[PDB]
């Protein structure tokens, strides 16, 4: 906004409130919000399953 | 997917709408209204994976 | 190009050769090229499969 730069080549996501001020290019990478969580490490009991 | 591209609401070269449409598109996407419209039409009659 | 209509609200993909002559907006869907091939007719395991 204050013109201290000319590009912003970065992981700078295209949101609604950011393009009313800076004025983006056309995307170089597809994504979305997703959830990170630990991989389940234990195994099911299964005392049966004969 | 072989490549990655996307649709557009294409205006003539040098039009006063390619900015007014994308503020309207991103307003429909933050509100999730571009997903209520896709689940409406790409719904289908259902299809089994079966295993 | 010759200014006969304004919008192109249709599945008109954003490509390199089209961007030079018309102004697309930012995407409203996301695409890819993939093969539409036909599924096999299952296996149909019979009732006398033993
Ligand atoms: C190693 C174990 C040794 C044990 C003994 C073995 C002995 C011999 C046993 C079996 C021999 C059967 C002939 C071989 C058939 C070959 C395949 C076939 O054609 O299947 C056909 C079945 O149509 C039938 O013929 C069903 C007959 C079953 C046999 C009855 C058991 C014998 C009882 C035992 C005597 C005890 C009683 C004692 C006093 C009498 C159908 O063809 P398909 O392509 O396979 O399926 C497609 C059809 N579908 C999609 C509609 C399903
Ligand atoms: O044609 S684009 O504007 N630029 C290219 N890309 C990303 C590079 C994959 C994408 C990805 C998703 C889109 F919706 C549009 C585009
Ligand atoms: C890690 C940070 C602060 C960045 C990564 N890109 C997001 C962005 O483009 O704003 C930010 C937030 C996030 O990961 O949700």
């Amino acid at each position: 906004i204050d013109h201290k730069a000319d590009l912003a080549v970065a992981p700078l996501a295209i949101t609604y409130v950011r393009e009313k001020v800076i004025d983006f290019s056309k995307p170089f990478m597809t994504l979305g919000i997703s959830i990170l969580y630990r991989k389940p490490n234990g195994t099911n009991p299964g005392v049966f399953s004969f | 997917l072989i490549d990655s591209k996307g649709y557009g609401v294409g205006t003539p070269m040098g039009s006063p709408y390619r900015d007014k449409i994308t503020i309207a598109i991103l307003q429909l996407q933050e509100e999730g209204k571009l997903h209520m419209m896709k689940e409406k039409w790409w719904r289908g009659n259902g299809c089994p994976e079966e295993e």
